[PDB]
């Protein structure tokens, strides 16, 4: 139970029957994904330094 | 058990949301902005978040 | 013996595309309300 | 086995809104295989209640119809949306306002106005011009299509079976529109 690859992820999509996206009904700042690691640029969604 | 009512909003709400400054003052020592934080009649805050 | 340089015509792109640049996860634009500032233009990666 | 069946649960179609063909419930079964007589007569006494709750729920809630999983729902058996008629407040009735400009006064800005005393406001219908058919929503599939408890299963003539339990079957073609 001692993991060390926790930081190597990006967008995590969960979609039931491939058409209702699950964060809920557009509940987040991108309606179809869970953004682990926005690496590049763009908005400043990057928190926690 | 979880409280099955009174947690879920079937209307497409939003968990988190950034706001945009409607002014700026580029003083050589100061920097002043004012915002327009506002809700859609059913979104209480704590304002510490 | 001379010979003329080959010409080009440096104009803009056809139909000005690529000036606004679309379809980038990050560096995308918004069209939001003033009272809520929720985005109505999210730009997916695989859509030219 | 035949007597206390594990019920056929449906699957929701988000695109078409129809029923996506049901399946045997294979994700709530107890593992009663490691149990002697005083519990395997209790476990079968539990499933015999959820096969009776699902029959006293199917009568209270579902619409009585012949073709379960129909391909085209009627207009009246689908939840419509009829909000209030939108009361529109007209600002300035122009029947006496165009006379004010032709007198010479240019207007700007904007009772409601001082030069005219009256202010009419109209209402109009906010529903659709025709009600909706062909496909039920998610909350209708929450309401209808309770898990169909199928007793003495697959025990008859061909065509007398529930052919819509096959999750490939066109309801008005007697056939899978397959790869063609």
């Amino acid at each position: 139970g001692t993991f060390y690859l926790n930081h190597t992820f990006k967008k995590v999509s969960i979609m039931f029957d491939s058409s209702v996206s699950w964060p809920g009904n557009d509940r987040l700042l991108t309606p179809n994904e869970f953004e682990i690691k926005r690496t590049v640029d763009g908005e400043g969604y990057n928190v926690a330094q | 058990v979880a409280p099955t009512h009174d947690v879920t909003t079937d209307r497409s709400q939003r968990l988190t949301l950034r706001f945009v400054p409607v002014d700026r003052e580029d003083t050589a020592y100061s920097y002043k902005v004012r915002f327009t934080l506002a809700v859609g009649d059913n979104r209480v805050l704590d304002m510490a978040s | 013996q001379a010979a003329p340089n080959r010409p080009n015509y440096i104009g803009f792109r056809d139909n000005f595309i690529g000036l606004m640049y679309y379809n980038s996860t990050g560096n995308m634009g918004v069209l939001a309300g003033q009272a809520s500032q929720l985005n109505a233009v999210v730009d997916l990666q695989d859509r030219n | 086995s035949k007597e206390i069946p594990t019920p056929y649960m449906w699957s929701y179609q988000p695109q078409m809104g129809l029923a996506a063909g049901a399946s045997q419930d294979y994700s709530s079964r107890m593992n009663w295989l490691s149990a002697g007589p005083h519990m395997i007569g209790r476990v079968n006494g539990i499933r015999a209640t959820r096969n009776q709750i699902l029959l006293e729920q199917a009568a209270l809630t579902s619409t009585p119809r012949s073709q379960l999983n129909p391909p085209n729902w009627p207009a009246v058996q689908v939840y419509q949306e009829n909000p209030a008629p939108t009361t529109v407040l007209l600002p300035r009735d122009a029947e006496a306002e165009v006379q004010m400009t032709n007198s010479g006064a240019q207007l700007a800005g904007g009772g409601r106005s001082s030069f005219t005393p009256r202010q009419a406001y109209l209402t109009l219908q906010s529903s659709s011009s025709q009600p909706r058919s062909g496909g039920i929503g998610t909350l209708q599939f929450v309401e209808e299509f309770v898990p169909s408890v199928y007793f003495n299963p697959f025990s008859g003539a061909p065509g007398l079976y529930p052919d819509d339990f096959i999750p490939n079957y066109d309801a008005v073609s007697e056939s899978v529109d397959g790869y063609d």
